[PDB]
């Protein structure tokens, strides 16, 4: 049931999504060893999920929140790196999308830094990196990143040592 | 899955010692969020 559009880098939307790659890569205190050394990106192609059954089933829950919360779903564009991100735009987001170790329990974890999910493309800590060369810093193969809505509603706030 | 922490329906965690590190979220149902766009790239080697 999943329908993917190709944006027009003529588009506004392509250079509205492209600026919000770009604008929040950062350095990693690993040296970039998880996601590769890089400062920026090329952005090869960017695509529309369309889905009516996983859009509709979000906004029904962003409605419950939002009622949970006074009026405000708390709602965010978010970036999301994972091996499974074929699973997740035909399936939706489900628990074996979970990160079982990650430091804030058994969840779903997104970015505000795409550098930050970038190092999740290829597995926990950029796993063995890209498939064709085993290389963390490949910068021949192509990657996919999700940029996501997301409800956060009432977030509990929780001050990391990161 | 875990859940949320009670009367809340998400984490932020915020980096307290990176200044230049961004938030990072954690949601705990799937239907709270919706994989908008998929966005194809390279990184690129620096110059
Ligand atoms: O975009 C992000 N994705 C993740 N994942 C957690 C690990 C996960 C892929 C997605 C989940 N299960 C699993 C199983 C096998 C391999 C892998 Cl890689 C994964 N974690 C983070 C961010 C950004 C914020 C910091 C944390
Ligand atoms: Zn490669």
């Amino acid at each position: 049931g999943t329908i993917l559009i190709d944006l027009s880098p003529d588009d506004k939307e392509f250079q509205s999504v492209e600026e919000e790659m770009q604008s929040t890569v950062r350095e990693h205190r690993d040296g970039g060893h998880a996601g590769g050394i890089f400062n920026r990106y090329n952005i090869l192609k960017i695509q529309k999920v369309c889905n009516k059954k996983l859009w509709e089933r979000y906004t029904h829950r962003r409605k419950e929140v939002s009622e949970e919360n006074h009026n405000h779903a708390n709602e965010r564009m978010l970036f999301h790196g994972s091996p499974f991100v074929n699973a997740i735009i035909h399936k939706g987001f489900d628990e074996r999308h979970a990160y079982i170790g990650g430091m804030f329990g058994a969840g779903i974890y997104f970015a505000e830094n795409s550098s930050k999910s970038n190092q999740y493309v290829y597995g926990i800590g950029g796993g063995t990196g890209c498939p064709v060369h085993k290389d963390r810093s490949c910068y021949i193969c192509h990657r996919q990143l999700l940029f996501c809505r997301v409800t956060l509603g009432k977030s509990f706030l929780q001050f990391s040592a990161m | 899955m875990a859940h949320s922490p009670p009367g809340h329906h998400s984490v932020t965690g915020r980096p307290s010692v990176n200044g230049l590190a961004l938030a990072e979220y954690v949601i705990y149902r799937g239907e709270q969020a919706y994989p908008e766009y998929l966005i194809t790239y390279q990184i690129m080697r620096p110059e």
